[PDB]
DNA sequence: AGACACTACGAGTACATA
DNA sequence: TTTTTTTATGTACTCGTAGTGTCT
């Protein structure tokens, strides 16, 4: 029963061991569950609408919310979860979501009320509702403004953009805010002193600096580099050049020799250069997320030059953000800056 | 009980008298009723302008506490094709009231999902059966109607929510909740709202619920941004003069300590820095051309996703190059 | 309240054909038609609240006289107009037996004919030639392309044209002496301003500034009518300097409540129908406008990127 | 508690399928003195009045007054589950919700034990209509769904003219036209097919044909089937059963 | 040939020992393992390297796959049918053989294979580049609701096309194109086991510098000019060259030498007959735009527009879907700078 | 009790889309 | 001078096994 789920969570992946079960494992984003903590000693609970950049745990806030909520007994039968690898078009809101919403409230058992708050609603979320169409969207407009007594919605999503302005405006807009180093140090720490991590003094701060606000991609890279300092088993800390190592990061010294051949070489070294280094593999954006850091950082450019600098790395970046060939553009990213 | 409802649920309006804002097509709709002379009405108007609650009320108003009975709603929840229109708008329409004797109506709230037989069909029942009932079409975009359907209703355009029904609204909230709000706090929440009804109400209940208090306290801006994560007018001022004035290296660290000290979003930064931008008096217009146009693409690059630090890279050189042109 | 009056469209609604102040030339010919008999097949095109369905009501009662219950069939896009209601319905219809005038036929009116299935359309063309001499048929559409060309070849086709402001004036001057209203000439200026032509949207604009206001006079016609959508994105666009075009954008059209798929809809409308630039800038306009539209219905609608359009609409204008 | 048993669980079956096709959703209130039921049409038509008093359940016992809203188009094929020579059982906990269906058989053992899940209708439907008709008449409910089903044929619309001692329906189309007139008549030799009609002042209305084939859907329940109709107000199409009745609250045209 | 000589564990890997040994790390414990995507140039050998790591994780059983077929049911009639790859450890599918189905077969299948379910099985993602956002989207759940009994390897060419979440989802492995000092030695050892007759050992380092890092390619081309000097490579062998290669190295010769509507319309039928014969068009225009940079006769200011109408070509053919459309327009800005 | 006209609801197949 | 271009819901048609009231 409950030993069987210990295991399973032991002989599980840290992004998943490590899910917050309760809201108070929410390091960062207070300012949401302070209200849906708030909300669960009340019983006006409204229509939210989850939004930010991906990692930052609104799937694992509304779930430790409806499990607050209701139960684990109950867990399962109030609550009616509609992901992307579902079909969402408008003959499933208007047939499935509508008979759920319409149906009433299941009854809670003895053992529910005596130590969980048992709300008279159930809870209909909607993960990643940036794939739902605009019609589906603006079929739950009546849909969840008149069962509102019954059923309250919940939608995550990671670009508020794609939702349109009726149901935007209908529910509570929650913003979970990207989880860099200063809000997310001590979940680092907890996690790390959870599995006897030996790490060094800036190891910690640095993945989530690599991380850009994700911790899910912060325990991922924590867990390969336990999983690679165990193997070793030379029994020292892991560094902070280990990681950088295997989270893709290109070394400071290839970056300098960019740099070298940007500054000073013509159009044929540069390619050949380029050419050389798509070689190894390196990811585009990550080289272009670091040109533009030592660009900006570096004192020692005019501020023409880095007015310009940064429109061209913003065009490249919005250029790769769309599937394109990573040679291509980066070759034609430092050929333009290299004409600066 | 009402009070398990969202404060967006709790004080929707029952009569007409509770629907601030509209006062010109309130006053219009009630001397159609008591006059008796009620057209073909299109409610046409933004999201949370209040044209639902309006049609409920007129129509509690027009057949009393049993108007679940006497009016046929259809929404977009519900299926609204041909066949369905053929069936039930023109039974409805032809047939008179099983529970009194009067006009009947149609409320076709989000009409503006309809397919385009639907209301081609439609056009022709509304004018056909215009004795004994009557059409009610709300809408938010009036292109996704035909123009012979728009052509045979009366046009409302709900206009957004001005200062003073706002604030009258809110004293109402703050008289029905054991609330206390603070002035500059009301103002600031009266900023973040865009005429939006349903955003103020949300905000309201997430606020009283941030208070962490038994409510002996009031509510002041900094409870009001922190909730919704909105930027305040002063580090938005400060980033806007340290972009225009401080240096590159400086500028970028302003801005990182902005928008990591209290989590602030940069498209809400954006949209701040373009809001306070509209008031400087600026020189030949080729700067203002530049400025929009590249912030408006980093606005569509940011709606997509990206590295924040590089679109905030971004907006700084384009407010530093497009103020440059201005000298 | 208990009861409603008839609106001042259905009360009014001409039920002879003098009363209709459309266009003159196809008036006269349906009430010559109607006095000297022999009603040819017929499909009358035009824009909607001109007097096309009063027009072929008219005829038919004038031609039928009393027999128009029993002789006129009406179908509707309300009604099924498929295939298999040509094939059933309007066949044992125009094959019915009936005594009538040795001047007179059955006519079948066909209202919104626009809508009508290609199936339908094309059993309807035998169906037309086998019994026209017993039989014809009136459609009443908006998009005379939308009905195939073998139906409109074994029919007349009639264009009803926009009614000018003398037409809609005096049509407004009698209502208001058949119903003494107080009025004004600045009143009925705007209200037929605000008409574009419309005959219907004019009786209701009319009729509903009366029962709001009881004085028709500019100011309540504008209160409670607002001005025309598309002339205010036409001075918008067709501003000179880009502040100007953004002042408007803000507050005509941003600051009272339109959402901004309609303003790109109606600024791409308006590109397409402009006669005042060249052929050139327009397609810049209207390509410039496409892309601000790319990004509308994305859901990254706001006022930067109407801005935006509006500032790179300038930059093309900007030689 | 909501526990009801009933003697024939075939009358269950037949009493619903008379709402099967003209209403949707209902909502049945229980309470101690019987099972009430209102119900709207989708276009808002007609309306359903079904009332069980306590003589049909066999057994009966309700502690509090119970609101069970369900679908019909679940709760016939629940019922359908069933059997000719079977007896029905209905539960209902303290708080409605999941009613609980049991089929027992009477000559063999059986249970057959099923669920259907409740739903939360907000829409209230207590209304009683207790108003003077203008005329009311009597005939056998076979006579009158063979009249209604005929002239549904013919056109859509179904004019009931009631005049002094003359019931006249008439129907007039497109492939011509028809009208059935019948007088009022005592048969002595059998009560059932009798035709009793008691009139005020003369009345002239018209139905849609469509509501009228649903209505006389419900005349496998009585053998005779009594109207009420007056100036303009809702037509009583009434069976009545050995422990309650059915009626349907037709609203006529307007013309 | 390339298939006779491949390592089939990581003991048998010949270049990139600090991935071999990563890879060793990571399937010491292999049960808290979690999804991942090995991403670099194509023809590196991650392929081999999933398929090693497997090995490890399982028993020597993996290599024995069979192949099996499923049909599945779209919005209409028309029956998607697609071929799976399984094996009594893992099964591996390649969403890149449809159109904008990717969705329905990625949700069914691997819910099926999840609800069936050492105690989980691998599934191997081939071509995740081709991967629709909607596939994706969908796959982006599914990922976190099934991670005790589905665990995905996702190989990919280059990580640009796949969404954040996605990446968020799984570890990141990137595989470095090996040296042209280890392909010769690798080439040596070919050569010498298949029997080849070398007059000098520098010719497998040309193969190398023709190669541009690809082993796939690499012993391929050497296989295929060892039958053209008849199992006996001189010193002076010529160098074997794909023939769409040849077609685009002519292409960009017309168009450095006429620039002319005229030429734009043989242009369009060599794009036309390159596309109807199973090569994509990011490829086509990939390397006609390196070998246009290669042209001598050009400057600077030539290649740097060269390179700027490329990119936004590129862009414009990720965007669209009428290939030609884009190339078309991209050979006439190129001959409009030119 | 049974045979077969009448019939209505369900899978298939296309056809547009300002 | 000549024939196909994804998915997505609304619309229309037909054949179609099927469920039930009626006739030798
Ligand atoms: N605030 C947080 N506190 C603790 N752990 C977190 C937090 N945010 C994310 N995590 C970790 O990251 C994992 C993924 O959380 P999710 O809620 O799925 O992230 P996400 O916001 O849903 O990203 P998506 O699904 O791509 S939009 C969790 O199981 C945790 O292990
Ligand atoms: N004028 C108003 N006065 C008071 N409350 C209002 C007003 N407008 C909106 N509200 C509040 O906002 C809620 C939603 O109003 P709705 O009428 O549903 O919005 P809407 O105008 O119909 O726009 P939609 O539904 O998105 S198209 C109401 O229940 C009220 O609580
Ligand atoms: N020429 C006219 N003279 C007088 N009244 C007119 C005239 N044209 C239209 N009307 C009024 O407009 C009402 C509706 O006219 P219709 O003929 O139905 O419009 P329409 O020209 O058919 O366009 P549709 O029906 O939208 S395609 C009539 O009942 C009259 O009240
Ligand atoms: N470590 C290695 N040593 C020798 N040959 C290798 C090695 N890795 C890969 N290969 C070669 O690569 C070929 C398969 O390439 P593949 O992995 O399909 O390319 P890709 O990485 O683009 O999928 C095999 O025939 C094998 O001979
Ligand atoms: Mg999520
Ligand atoms: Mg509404
Ligand atoms: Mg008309």
């Amino acid at each position: 029963s409950k030993l069987a789920a210990e295991q399973s969570l032991a002989q599980q992946p840290w992004v998943e061991k490590y899910r917050p079960k309760n809201l108070d494992e929410v390091t960062a984003q207070d300012h949401a569950v302070t209200v849906l903590k708030k909300t669960l000693k009340s019983a006006n609970l409204p229509h939210m609408l989850f939004y930010g950049p991906p990692g930052t745990g609104k799937t694992s806030t509304i779930l430790a919310l409806t499990k607050e909520l209701y139960g684990p007994d109950l867990m399962k039968s109030r609550i009616l979860e509609l992901n992307a690898s579902d079909e969402r078009g408008i003959s499933i809101v208007r047939e499935k979501v509508k008979n759920f919403a319409r149906l009433t409230v299941s009854k809670p058992s003895k053992h529910d009320l005596e130590n969980y708050p048992c709300p008279p609603y159930k809870i209909i979320i909607l993960d990643e509702a940036d794939s739902m169409t605009a019609d589906a969207q603006s079929a739950l407009r009546r849909t969840m403004e008149t069962y509102s007594g019954v059923t309250r919605f919940c939608l995550i999503c990671n670009y508020v953009t794609r939702i349109i302005d009726p149901l935007a405006s209908r529910c509570s807009k929650f913003r979970f805010k990207a989880l860099d180093a200063s809000n997310a140090i001590d979940r680092l720490r907890f996690i790390s002193e959870q599995e006897n991590v030996k790490c060094d003094d800036g190891v910690l701060e640095r993945i989530l600096d690599i991380s850009a606000g994700d911790l899910r991609r912060g325990i991922t890279l924590l867990q390969s580099a336990s999983k690679g300092a165990q193997y070793l088993g030379d029994g020292k800390n892991i560094t902070s050049t280990q990681v950088e190592e295997l989270a893709g990061v290109v070394p400071h010294d290839i970056l300098i020799e960019i740099v070298e051949k940007v500054k000073s070489g013509d159009f044929d070294e540069i390619k050949k250069y380029v050419n050389t280094f798509m070689k190894s593999g390196w990811s585009a954006a990550s080289v272009v997320n670091q040109l533009h850091e030592y660009y900006i950082t570096n004192d020692n450019f005019d501020t023409n030059f880095k007015n310009q600098i940064s429109w061209l790395l913003f065009t490249t970046d919005s250029r790769l953000n769309n599937g394109t060939n990573e040679h291509i553009q980066l070759l034609n990213l430092l050929v333009k800056i290299s004409q600066l | 009980s009402k009070e398990n409802l969202p404060w967006v649920e709790k004080y929707r309006p029952e009569t007409l008298d509770e629907v601030y804002g509209q006062n010109e097509v309130i006053t219009t709709v009630r001397k159609f009723v008591d006059e008796g002379k009620l057209p073909h009405l299109l409610f046409y108007g933004p999201p949370g302008t209040g044209k639902t609650s309006t049609i409920v009320a007129l129509a509690r108003e027009i057949y009393g506490k049993n108007y679940s009975n006497m009016v046929l709603e259809l929404n977009a929840s519900d299926d609204r094709g041909i066949d369905v229109v053929r069936n039930q708008i023109k039974d409805f329409a032809s047939t008179r009231q099983i529970f009194s004797k009067g006009f009947k109506l149609i409320i076709l709230d989000e009409a503006d999902a309809m397919t385009n037989a639907a209301q081609n069909a439609l056009r022709r029942v509304i004018e056909r059966y215009t004795k004994n009932t009557r059409f009610c079409v709300l809408a938010n975009y009036a292109h996704k109607l035909t123009p012979a359907l728009l052509s045979r209703c009366t046009r409302f355009r709900f206009q957004p929510l001005p200062q003073e029904a706002i604030e009258r609204r809110i004293a109402n909230v703050l008289v029905h909740e054991k609330l206390k709000l603070s002035p500059n706090a009301e103002k600031a929440l009266i900023e973040l709202s865009n005429g939006d009804m349903r955003r103020v109400l949300n905000v309201l209940q997430s606020c009283k619920a941030t208070l962490d208090n038994p409510d002996e306290d009031e509510i002041s801006d900094d409870v009001i941004y922190e909730c919704c994560g909105a930027p305040r007018p002063s580090d938005l001022k400060a980033v806007l003069k340290s972009i225009l004035e401080d240096d590159w290296g400086t500028a970028h660290y302003t801005l990182n300590k902005v928008r990591s000290a209290k989590g602030l979003a940069l498209i809400d930064l954006i949209e701040g820095i373009v809001k306070i931008l509209e008031d400087y008096e600026l020189q030949n217009e080729e700067t203002r051309v530049h400025l929009l146009t590249k912030l408006a693409d980093i606005e569509y690059s940011i709606s997509k996703g990206g590295n924040d630090q590089i679109q905030g890279s971004a907006v700084i050189g384009a407010i530093k190059a497009s103020f440059e042109n201005e000298t | 309240t208990l009861s409603l009056q008839l609106p001042w469209v259905e009360k009014y609604r001409p039920q002879v054909l003098s009363d209709i102040v459309g266009n003159k030339e196809t008036i006269d010919r349906l009430q010559q038609i109607a006095k000297d008999g022999n009603m040819p097949h017929m499909i009358i095109s035009g824009m909607p609240g001109i007097g096309k369905t009063t027009s072929v009501h008219c005829l038919a009662h004038e031609l039928l006289g009393r027999s128009y219950a029993d002789g006129v069939l009406e179908l509707n896009a309300s009604d099924d107009r498929g295939i298999d209601v040509v094939r059933n319905q309007i066949k044992h219809f125009a094959q019915k037996k009936l005594h009538l005038p040795p001047g007179k036929h059955k006519i079948v009116i066909l209202d919104e004919a626009d809508s009508m299935t290609a199936g339908a359309q094309q059993a309807l063309r035998r169906t037309m030639e086998l019994y026209s001499n017993s039989t014809r048929f009136a459609f009443a559409c908006n998009q005379s392309n939308k009905i195939i060309e073998p139906l409109q070849s074994r029919c007349a086709i009639l264009r009803y044209s926009k009614l000018s402001d003398e037409d809609v004036l005096k049509r407004l001057l009698q209502i208001i002496k058949l119903e003494d209203v107080k009025y004004t000439n600045d009143g009925l200026e705007a209200i037929i301003f605000t008409a574009e032509g419309d005959m219907r949207q004019a009786i209701n604009n009319l009729q509903s500034t009366v029962a709001g206001h009881g004085l028709v006079n500019a100011d309540n016609v504008f209160k409670i009518v607002d001005s025309p959508h598309p002339l205010i994105v036409k001075k918008m666009l067709l501003a000179s300097n880009l502040e100007d075009s953004i002042q408007i954008l803000r507050t005509d059209l941003w600051k009272k409540g339109y959402s901004s798929i309609d303003i790109v809809t109606t600024s791409f409308r308006v590109t397409k129908n402009l006669a005042q630039v060249k052929e050139s800038v327009r397609l810049e306009m209207i390509k410039e406008i496409g892309l601000t539209h790319m990004r509308i219905l994305e859901g990254v609608g706001t006022y930067l990127q109407l801005a935006s359009m509006l500032a790179k609409i300038h930059k093309l204008n900007n030689k | 508690m909501l526990e009801a048993k009933f003697e024939e669980a075939s009358l269950f079956k037949r009493i619903i399928d008379g709402f099967k096709d003209c209403v949707q959703l209902v909502n049945f209130q229980c309470k101690e003195d019987g099972i009430i039921a209102q119900a709207v049409d989708d276009s808002r038509v007609l309306l359903v009045s079904l009332e069980i008093g306590v003589e049909a359940f066999q057994e009966y016992r309700c502690d509090h007054p119970v609101t069970l809203g369900m679908d019909l188009t679940s709760l016939s094929k629940i019922l359908r589950c069933g059997n000719n020579t079977d007896t029905l059982t209905l539960i209902a906990d303290n708080t409605p919700d999941s009613i609980i269906l049991l089929f027992e058989d009477t000559k063999k053992d059986r249970i057959a034990e099923y669920s259907l899940k409740l739903m939360d209708i907000d829409a209230d439907f207590l209304k009683i209509e207790e108003l003077q008709y203008d005329s009311t008449l009597s005939l056998p409910s076979s006579e009158f769904s063979k009249i209604v089903r005929d002239l549904s044929q013919l056109s859509d619309s179904i004019n009931i003219m009631i005049t002094k001692e003359t019931i006249k329906f008439v129907a007039d189309g497109d492939i011509g036209s028809g009208s059935v007139i019948i007088k009022p008549f005592v048969d002595m030799e059998h009560p059932e097919t009798s035709i009793k009609l008691e009139m005020d002042q003369p009345v002239d209305l018209t139905f849609g044909a469509k509501y009228l084939l649903d209505i006389i859907k419900g005349s496998s329940l009585s053998d005779r089937v009594g109207i009420r109709l007056s100036s303009e107000a809702p037509a009583l199409f009434q069976f009545d059963l050995k422990s309650g009745f059915l009626q349907f609250f037709l609203a006529p045209k307007f013309n | 040939w390339v298939d006779k000589y491949r390592p089939k564990s990581l003991n048998a890997l010949s270049h990139n020992e600090e991935l071999t040994n990563f890879l060793k790390s990571l399937s010491d414990q292999p049960r808290d393992l979690p999804h991942l995507l090995l991403y670099g140039p194509n023809g590196t050998g991650k392929k081999t390297r999933c398929m090693a790591l497997l090995e490890s994780i399982f028993g020597p059983g993996v290599y024995r796959l069979k192949i099996d077929v499923r049909q599945f049911v779209t919005a209409s009639n028309r029956k998607l049918e697609l071929n799976v790859v399984s094996s009594p450890y893992h099964l591996e599918i390649t969403p890149s053989d449809m159109g904008n189905n990717d969705r329905i077969v990625i949700q069914e299948l691997l819910k099926e294979v999840a609800q069936m379910e050492h105690r989980y099985k691998c599934v191997i993602i081939n071509e995740a580049n081709s991967l629709t956002k909607d596939a994706q989207a969908a796959l982006r759940r599914t990922m976190e609701k099934y991670s005790k009994n589905i665990r995905l390897i996702m190989v990919c060419d280059s990580m640009s096309p796949i969404i954040a979440p996605i990446k968020s989802r799984c570890l990141l492995i990137r595989c470095p194109a090996p040296s042209d000092s280890e392909i010769s030695t690798i080439l040596s050892d070919v050569v010498t086991n298949e029997r080849i007759q070398l007059e000098t050992k520098d010719i497998l380092k040309r193969i190398a510098q023709a190669s541009n890092g690809n082993l796939r390619v690499s012993l391929l081309m050497l296989e295929s000019m060892a039958l053209n000097n008849e199992l006996a490579l001189k010193s002076s062998s010529p160098i074997i060259k794909p023939d769409w290669i040849i077609v685009i190295h002519k292409l960009t010769r017309k168009i450095v030498k006429e620039r002319s509507v005229n030429s734009l319309i043989e242009c369009r039928a060599v794009l036309y007959d390159l596309l109807a014969h199973c090569i994509p068009a990011n490829i086509i225009l990939k390397e006609l735009t390196f070998s246009l940079l290669d042209v001598e006769t050009l400057n600077t200011t030539n290649k740097s527009s060269i390179i700027e109408y490329s990119s936004v070509f590129d862009e414009r053919l990720s965007l669209g879907n009428k290939a030609i459309f884009h190339l078309e327009g991209f050979i006439a800005k190129v001959m409009c700078c030119l």
